[PDB]
RNA sequence: AUCAUGACAGGUUAAUCUUUGAAUGCAAAUUGCGCUAAACUCGAUCGAGAAGCAUGGGUGUGACAGUACUACA
RNA sequence: UAUUACAGAUCCUAAUUGAAGUAGCGAUUAUCCAGGCUUGUAUCCUGGGGGCUGAUGAGGAGUAGGGUUUCUGGACAACUUAAACAGAUCCAGAGUUAGUCGAUCCUAAUCUCAAUAAUGGGAGAAAGGGAGUACAGUUGAUAUUCUGUAACUGACAACAGUUCGCGGCAACGCAUACUAUUUUUCUCCGCCAAUCUUAUACCGUUGGUAGGGAUCUCUUUCCUACAUGACAGUACUAAUACCCAGGGAAACUGGUCAUCAGGCGAACUGCGGCGUUCUGCUGGCAAAACAUAGCUGUUAUGUCAAUGGCUAUUGGAUUGGUCCAUGAAGCGAAAAAUAGUUUACUGGUCACUCGUACCGAUAACCGCAUCAGGUCUUCUAGGUAAGUAGCCUAUGGCCAUUG
RNA sequence: GAAACUCUGAUGGAGGACCGUACGGGUUAUUGAUGUGCAAAUCAUUUUUCUGAUGUAGGUAAAGGUGCGAAAGACUCAUCG
């Protein structure tokens, strides 16, 4: 960035909608607890490679 | 030397995303090192058997192949 | 004061498409201007020395000038400059006329045989 | 071990001609049945060689970049043919020279392009013609069966003299194998350690083995003086 | 040349599909949008990604029945595209936001 | 943005059927500019105050006048 | 939504079937660059969309090339 | 009937001791005092001291890479070697606007298919080639992209008015088509050195007026400000290159910083020709922008006059030297010649596609990490000095660092 | 000075010339600091080079008994007889 492609850019786009906390009413529904969401990252820490 | 100062300049990719494997294309010599892209018949030899059955059918949906299964547990049971 | 500016365009390096010149703006602020691109203009074959009665621009934008100014009025007006035309008119007149006079001995120089 | 300097030239990956600025293949245009006048348009330096080439036009124009005698000069009218006098410049059959002078660019088969006879300040010398054959004396001292309809151009070519002056520094034989090609600089095979190469290893430098070996010898193993018939100081014969 | 003895694909589809009411799938809800209303009398829309700016002004035209001065095509980081449309002077922007609401 | 010299070449490019306006300007020395609108390009016209009135009146009647 | 004009997390079959992939209009680290008799569908004669157009080989159909063979001029 | 009894295998996996409240809490300029917000701050913010960085800056901006780190609001279980209301952390929303900047288009090194009835097609550069944009304003985050104002380039349409080739001895000037073939030019090219000169910066002699700083004494002082974009025009001043007309050169003359030039035509004269630079005068243009003064959004004045650089950088001009080194191609554009067909020129609509936030090492890249390492480039102030050294200081940014 | 030429001063700016800058390229010495490192090769002072056989970026070519090597068995993703 910046220059980046198209298809590129649709990654990084679903890279960051995936990344948030796990909704609050899943728990509720199934009574599963302690269900991470696994595409969750911090852009420092962990990078894509890709 | 050869440690963390050579670690630097390390900035450029040798390998890209591959239309058909989606995953390690190479850019210079073009072609998918997971798949084989674009050779036409796709990469899997006997010495990876454990690596290839993560690749190969079942894996994936199976939007057509699981509808075949099916016709041939009525047809037989 | 601090007149140090930015490059507005996003090539980093200094290429000889991206150079600049500082200029002073209506507001007081000093600011990159591009520098478009030097042109040598219609040289000429033979010799190779610059013809008069044109300007130096770019021949795309030469096709938007007036087709007055694109060329001189002169056989070979663009390509060939005043003395190396002349001598062109020289010596394909000599040839010629040399050939032709040639024409004429052969007529002439046979005759003689008749007689 | 491991393959040898002078084996890794043939797979030829870093030791390739500098082919980028070189303006064209030096030859003669093709036959085509007399007499065809050419004018010089220019004549041009060309890297890596050190004759100079100079563009015919034998005006359309068909070009040809032959090669340069000495004493061309532009706008000088070169003549390709049989019927063509005798100047430095023109361009003969070998039926129509006289014997015992000096000719540039000779071709071996009829309508070629040119063959002996082509670096700067070098010239075949004629013998004599036995009927079809001419037979010339090349450079080296050889001497060759030619036919005498196949041309070569008059006089000796141009730019003579160029090993006379020596290069006092190692920079200017860099910038002489740019143009050319890598094989330089040479690292001697006896400072190599044995794997490299057949002369190295041992404590003290020295060769031991023979150095001069036969035709029969494989890949890896011609290293050294090849078929030598004599060795040592030439002196006199 | 070349002719076919039948159609191959016989069966044409059912509407446009590719249509004007999916071109333009609905306004954006921003506080920089309800200033570019107000202010420059420029609405903004979410679009589909691959209509044309050609595409958004007769689509646009067609729904609202006003013909648009310009458009202006952002792809936003959640790869939708974004559409701001400047109406012209005489309609103003507050009184077509104000029935779709 | 071109400037033109003659009073009666301004006429002609005002009656063309381009010009959307011309502005009257104040200037220095007590002169004034009339900044001849076009499509194209912005003929103006620089003049001393001897002829300042007669130019207003030489102007069509239909292209609009904006004073300053 | 209830003794049915029939609820929905049921099970089949048929539609619809995004960008891809043997991937196939030509390419590709690019949302790059094409082509088309009618019909289809909006669009007001003429644009657009929709849908076509790959390579190889088989049988048929047509056209071109030849101082290849031959007859009649 | 058996996957049947453990203290050891530098055994395997999982948890846990002593050492130990010990080693240690580094590197980076320097902190201090009063307020604000709070249960609670040396730390988060304000004000005032004292300092640091000291134009290759922890300044302002970009390739490659990262991918939301950008912005506003709320939050402190954890993390940022103590603390914390702070944060590049956590949570919820929001943000990247182009016919002119890039990609797209062309080819280079190089790679890959096809034909041989062929003489190629395609790929390959976000630093090469490449038609065309500038200023001012605005947002919590976008701007050469939005708004206002002024340009410019290309393609596709008809339509109105002009026009059917002339000037100069010459260099050349001025209003003229299209298809094809061939030929030539622009695009277009190494490195080094010298001289001259616009623009920008800086230092200067001469004054001046606006505001602010300083004052026991001295200083008609000190600081800030004194500005005009792309684009379009036509004056004569005066340059050097090259060419033309006259002129016709040894008692050789003219000329450079330097080499030099000339009967293949020098000096020299023309209110010559022409290209590139230059000075002045305009348009753009004061309506904007900025600084004072006053009124509640806007009205006043003002942004002036003269003329040097022995200083630097950049663009350009005029040249020289160097090489057994001679320093891209292609698309595209124009011209000319030779055929043939001819009337031409000037003056509404539209411009697709994709990138655009922020960092660019100083905590946002690569080193397992907020690592004294490593990694391509850009704009570059004053004084001292030979200085892009070292040392000190305005603009800008800071107290990075447990007490 | 009879000549062939050679004395003095300026002009000029050649050289794989020299001194010397850097967030340039290298890495000599203190066998300094560190060695439970800031660092799986660093830091300080000193030293070498600085228009070139120069440095450097992107694209591109060469692949494991091979490659490449101004040659140390060097280097070929912290791995190499």
């Amino acid at each position: 960035a910046a220059h980046k492609t198209l298809r590129t850019k649709r990654i990084l786009c679903k890279a960051m909608k995936v990344n948030r906390p796990m909704p609050q009413f899943i728990r509720q529904m199934t009574g599963v607890r302690h269900i991470r969401n696994p595409l969750t990252r911090h852009w420092r820490r962990r990078k894509m490679n890709i | 030397g050869a440690g963390t100062p050579s670690f630097g300049p390390r900035h450029n990719k040798t390998h890209t995303i591959c239309r058909r494997c989606g995953n390690c294309f190479h850019i210079q010599k073009s072609k998918c090192a997971k798949c084989g892209y674009p050779d036409a018949t796709m990469r899997h030899y006997d010495w990876e058997k454990k690596a290839h059955r993560k690749r190969a059918q079942g894996s994936g949906e199976m939007r057509h192949l699981k509808v075949t299964f099916a016709k041939l547990q009525r047809a037989y049971a | 004061v601090d007149n140090r500016y930015t490059l507005r365009r996003s090539l980093g390096f200094h290429t000889i498409r991206n150079r600049v010149a500082p200029v002073r703006t209506p507001g007081n602020k000093l600011v990159a201007h591009y520098i478009a691109k030097r042109q040598n203009g219609p040289h000429c074959a033979e010799t190779g020395k610059r013809i008069n009665g044109i300007k130096c621009v770019k021949t795309c934008e030469l096709r938007r000038m007036k087709k007055n100014q694109r060329t001189v009025s002169r056989p070979y007006g663009g390509v060939y400059c005043g003395s190396v035309v002349k001598d062109r008119i020289i010596n394909a007149f000599m040839e010629e006329e040399a050939r032709a006079a040639q024409e004429r001995k052969m007529a002439n120089e046979q005759k003689k045989k008749g007689k | 071990g491991h393959i040898v300097r002078a084996q890794r030239r043939g797979n030829g990956s870093v030791f390739q001609a500098h082919t980028h600025h070189r303006v064209g293949p030096a030859k003669f245009r093709a036959l085509d049945a007399s007499v065809i006048s050419g004018m010089v348009k220019e004549i041009i330096h060309d890297p890596g060689r050190g004759a100079p080439l100079a563009k015919l036009i034998y005006k359309g124009f068909d070009s040809a970049l032959v090669i340069a005698p000495e004493g061309i000069h532009t706008g000088q009218f070169i003549k390709c043919g049989a019927q063509a006098d005798l100047h430095i410049g023109n361009i003969l059959p070998l039926a129509q020279i006289p014997e015992g002078t000096e000719i540039c660019n000779v071709e071996h088969r009829p309508g070629d392009g040119g063959r002996y006879g082509r670096c700067s300040g070098d010239s075949c010398r004629v013998i004599g013609h036995t009927e079809n054959y001419t037979r010339i004396q090349l450079p080296s001292g050889r001497k060759a069966l030619v036919s005498n309809i196949c041309r070569a151009t008059l006089g000796i070519v141009a730019g003579g003299g160029r090993p006379e002056k020596p290069l006092l520094k190692a920079g200017n034989v860099h910038y002489k194998y740019k143009a050319k090609r890598h094989t330089w600089p040479v690292v001697c095979g006896i400072k190599m350690n044995p794997v490299d190469h057949r002369h190295g290893g041992g404590s003290h430098q020295h060769m031991g083995a023979p150095g001069t070996v036969a035709r029969s010898a494989r890949p890896g193993q011609k290293l050294g003086l090849i078929a030598s018939r004599r060795t040592g100081r030439r002196r006199g014969t | 040349p070349r002719r076919p003895a039948f159609e191959h694909k016989a069966v044409k589809p059912v509407s446009l599909k590719h249509n004007d009411y999916k071109i333009i799938r609905g306004p954006v809800t921003s506080d920089k949008s309800t200033v570019k209303i107000e202010n420059e009398n420029t609405m903004t829309f979410w679009v589909d990604i691959k209509a044309t700016k050609t595409e958004i002004a007769a689509a646009f035209n067609r729904l609202y029945k006003v013909k648009p001065v310009k458009v202006c095509t952002v792809i936003t980081s959640k790869f939708v595209k974004k559409a701001y449309i400047r109406l012209p002077a005489n309609v103003e922007a507050m009184n077509i936001a104000t029935e779709i609401g | 943005p071109k400037q033109v010299t003659t009073p009666k070449e301004f006429l002609a490019l005002a009656a063309r059927s381009d010009a959307k306006w011309v502005k009257v300007k104040k200037a220095s020395d007590d002169n004034t500019k009339f900044k001849l609108r076009t499509t194209k390009y912005l003929y103006t016209l620089s003049v001393k105050p001897k002829f300042v009135e007669l130019v207003q009146n030489s102007i069509p009647e239909s292209l609009e006048v904006i004073v300053l």
